[PDB]
């Protein structure tokens, strides 16, 4: 998974 | 102009009109215009603002990483080429949104959730360039991000409490720059462990409503402690 | 210009990166410099262009049924005008494809197969326009959609097996221009019927990977005569 | 649904 912002 | 002839709130219910209909380049483009006509914006319309330009750097982003992708498995010019209008379109917009916070949005903004949101925005926005900065202004570039971000939490802190949904997004944000742009990957998780603490503590404070906005960020905040321990 | 200084296969190699990281109006571009070249398209190359204004033509009346839904609704000048906007630029891409094909992908198509191509996509372009269309040319739209599918239907029988995937594509389309374009709904199912069964009679002379593509677009066919009877 | 093209 990509980190979230 | 091109905005310049349009009346701010006809400008402001176009952007809410092309955020239905999935227009980001148009909705930020009006939204750009309401800002020009230099009034302070509203909470509703700081958002619509964060939004529209979100969405369209989001964009220049995805397609920008896969350009590299393939540009870095590559190493004619047509692949380096092609990512360099990418990027060049990419910072194009960081640099457009900068100048609105800058001119002057930052500087009129006198309430601390006013003034955090928008020093929340020049952080994201110097930390977009600093993710495609390679040259001799690299370092300037992610001091400058760190600097918004860390004037923004040191209002927050003092100004809002601990499940305010900007000061977790701001926080979430540094947390990500800390991990991926300073190679800070335990500032990062400290960050992201004590800001999701701080909040859960608080959540006793909150209504329904505002419960369900706080532990929505406080989730992403606990994806990205679960991808990076 | 703006491609015209651009060597035609390099803008074929950034319309294919193009269409990796998802920027369909740069494809566009980059295929329409290609197209003004003026050699013939292969047919990699006319996958290309299709895809690509596809694409942004597909975004563009997304936005248009969105704010035309609005419009009705409200039936200020503000949702009107915008409205406006996205419909005005959606017929400048109507337009401009229109012209690649007229000057000259279509003349110059001295094959079945290119030629066939061309004429579905003039008809897909002409009901796009015809989607918006209200005033004195509505109907003669309507009949250059009608007339070049038409004559891409009368070759493609002539000269294509009947489980030609453009050959498919084409009746679809047609047959959906028949449905919610010219209001012939009966004509729209028996066209989706007899394609439909006259490509399964012919799925036995295909190898596996022609059976794959045929039968994909026989299942839009069965998929289209599931909600309209 | 949507019919398809
Ligand atoms: N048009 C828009 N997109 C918005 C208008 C207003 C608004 C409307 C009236 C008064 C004040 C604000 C918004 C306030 N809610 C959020 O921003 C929000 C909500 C959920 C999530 C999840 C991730 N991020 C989020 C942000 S968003
Ligand atoms: N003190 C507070 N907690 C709020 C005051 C107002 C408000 C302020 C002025 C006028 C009307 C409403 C709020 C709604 N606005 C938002 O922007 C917002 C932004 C981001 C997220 C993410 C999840 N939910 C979100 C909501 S939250
Ligand atoms: N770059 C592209 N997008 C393509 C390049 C080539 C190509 C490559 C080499 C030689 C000849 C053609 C394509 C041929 N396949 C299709 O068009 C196709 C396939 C599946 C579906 C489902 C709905 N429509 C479809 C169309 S598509
Ligand atoms: N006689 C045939 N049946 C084909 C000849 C070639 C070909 C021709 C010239 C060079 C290389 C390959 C084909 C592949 N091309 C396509 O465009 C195509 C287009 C649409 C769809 C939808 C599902 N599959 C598709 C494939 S299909
Ligand atoms: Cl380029
Ligand atoms: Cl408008
Ligand atoms: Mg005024
Ligand atoms: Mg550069
Ligand atoms: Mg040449
Ligand atoms: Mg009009």
């Amino acid at each position: 998974r990509r980190r979230q912002t | 102009g091109a905005m310049g002839s349009m009346e701010r709130a006809s400008l402001i219910q176009k952007a809410k009109l092309a955020e239905q209909a999935e227009r980001y380049e148009d909705m930020a483009a009006f939204m750009k215009g309401a800002v020009e006509k230099g009034e302070e914006l509203s909470c509703e319309e700081r958002n619509l603002l964060s939004v529209a330009y979100k969405n369209v750097v989001g964009g220049q982003r995805a397609a920008w990483r896969v350009l590299s992708s393939i540009e870095q498995k590559s190493n004619g010019p047509e692949v380096r080429e092609y990512r360099e209008k990418v990027e060049t379109e990419l910072q194009g917009v960081c640099d457009t949104v900068l100048g609105l916070l800058d001119s002057h949005l930052i500087k009129e903004a006198g309430d601390a959730e006013s003034r955090v949101f928008y020093l929340k925005m020049k952080g994201d926005y110097y930390r977009y360039l600093a993710e495609v900065a390679t040259g001799d202004d690299k370092k300037r570039i992610i001091d400058s991000a760190r600097s918004a971000y860390q004037e923004a939490m040191d209002i927050s802190k003092k100004e809002m409490p601990p499940t305010n949904p900007i000061r977790l997004g701001l926080a979430l944000n540094f947390s990500v720059f800390h991990y991926e742009i300073a190679n800070s990957p335990e500032e990062a998780i400290s960050l992201a462990k004590t800001t999701f603490d701080e909040a859960m503590a608080d959540l006793h404070t909150l209504s329904e409503d505002s419960y369900k906005d706080s532990t929505l960020i406080m989730q992403l905040l606990r994806d990205n402690l679960t991808l990076w321990t």
